[PDB]
């Protein structure tokens, strides 16, 4: 039963910088008669479902920019960013793809630490994608005090 | 059953 | 454009089972397998299996078996799956995703299922029952400000930034 692990878990970053994170699975993820290492990748940004970067460890999808390259083999796998931008800003997931039961990485977070090496769009886009991430929490916020009030509503009339 | 998931 | 539109209840009493509904429009829907995953609130994923819509064949994360089961409609183009048993550890977003041979490459949004935890305020009186949620909004209201304090301390460098330029 495959198990997978992310390094590093979080990651400060900057304009344009390189990044690289690792996957490395408990067992080979080579399929060797299809000879393909059946490995993927994911960004999720808060709000929304994760969205497929890289299958079988390095093809990207329709719309991934170059700028993501995914690379390894057998157990062990890195994502690489070339040049970030605001958008990459997100949470990373590698998975395994190739046998039952299908397992996920706990996640890379590129959280940026601390401003004017980014473009004007690089900052509006990162102020935009806040809104979401705020939405997120007081969500849960309304989800845990929703409950609190079930069984107060149910009890007033019985 | 699928493509290569075994 | 590929699809798939997720639907179901969100609040259950525990012991509940809940039936969430996915709906793939824009691709021949017995071509791909179909995936259901669950995503806690501790950001973990974890996949509970999957379905095969010309077979009916379906593999189960044995983590899951019982507590979900899967079935499709070819004819509507729908894959379901049925949480059974409800405990306040089943609240999570589930997520049904396409998955061919490119691995999971289309999500549904996901379907939010909140389990409240779930006797001692039936003997309460109705002034305190009225009390207590009367207490709870200015509660939740302080506790979402502390979240709009949290990140106007992130919004407020990226402004100024912007504002320099």
């Amino acid at each position: 039963d495959i198990v997978m692990t992310q390094s590093p878990s979080s990651l400060s970053v900057s304009a344009g910088e390189k990044v690289t994170m690792s996957c490395k699975s408990s067992q080979s993820l080579l399929n060797s008669g299809h000879q393909k290492n059946y490995l993927a990748w994911y960004q999720q940004k808060p709000g929304q479902p994760p969205k497929l970067l890289i299958s079988g460890a390095s093809t990207r999808e329709s719309g991934v920019p170059d700028r993501f390259t995914g690379s390894g083999s057998g157990t062990d796998f890195t994502l690489t960013i070339s040049s970030v931008q605001a958008e990459d800003l997100a949470v990373y997931y590698c998975q395994n793809d190739h046998r039952y039961p299908l397992t996920f990485g706990a996640g890379t977070k590129l959280e940026l630490k601390r401003l004017k090496s980014w473009t004007v769009e690089d900052l509006q886009k990162r102020l935009l994608a806040l809104d979401p991430m705020m939405e997120q929490e007081i969500e849960e916020i309304r989800q845990k005090y929703q409950c609190k009030r079930q069984p107060i509503l149910d009890a007033i009339e019985a | 059953h699928h493509h290569h998931h075994h | 454009e590929v699809q798939l539109q997720q639907f179901g209840a969100e609040l259950v009493k525990p012991g509940a089972s809940v039936k969430i509904s996915c709906k793939a429009s824009g691709y021949t829907f017995t071509d791909y397998n179909m995936d259901w995953v669950k995503q806690s609130h501790g950001k973990s994923l974890e996949w509970i299996g999957d379905i095969n819509p010309n077979y009916d064949s379906t593999v189960y994360n044995q983590k899951f078996k019982g507590k979900a089961t899967l079935t499709v409609d070819k004819s509507s183009s729908t894959a379901y799956m049925e949480l059974r048993s409800l405990t306040s550890e089943d609240t999570a977003i589930y997520y049904c995703a396409r998955d061919g041979a490119y691995a999971m490459d289309h999500w549904g949004q996901g379907t939010s299922v909140t389990v409240c935890s779930g006797e001692f305020l039936k003997s309460w009186t109705v002034e305190d029952l009225q009390k207590r949620l009367l207490a709870l909004d200015p509660m939740m209201e302080q506790e979402i400000e502390e979240i709009r304090q949290k990140y106007q301390s992130k919004r407020q460098p990226i402004l100024d930034a912007i504002e320099a330029k």
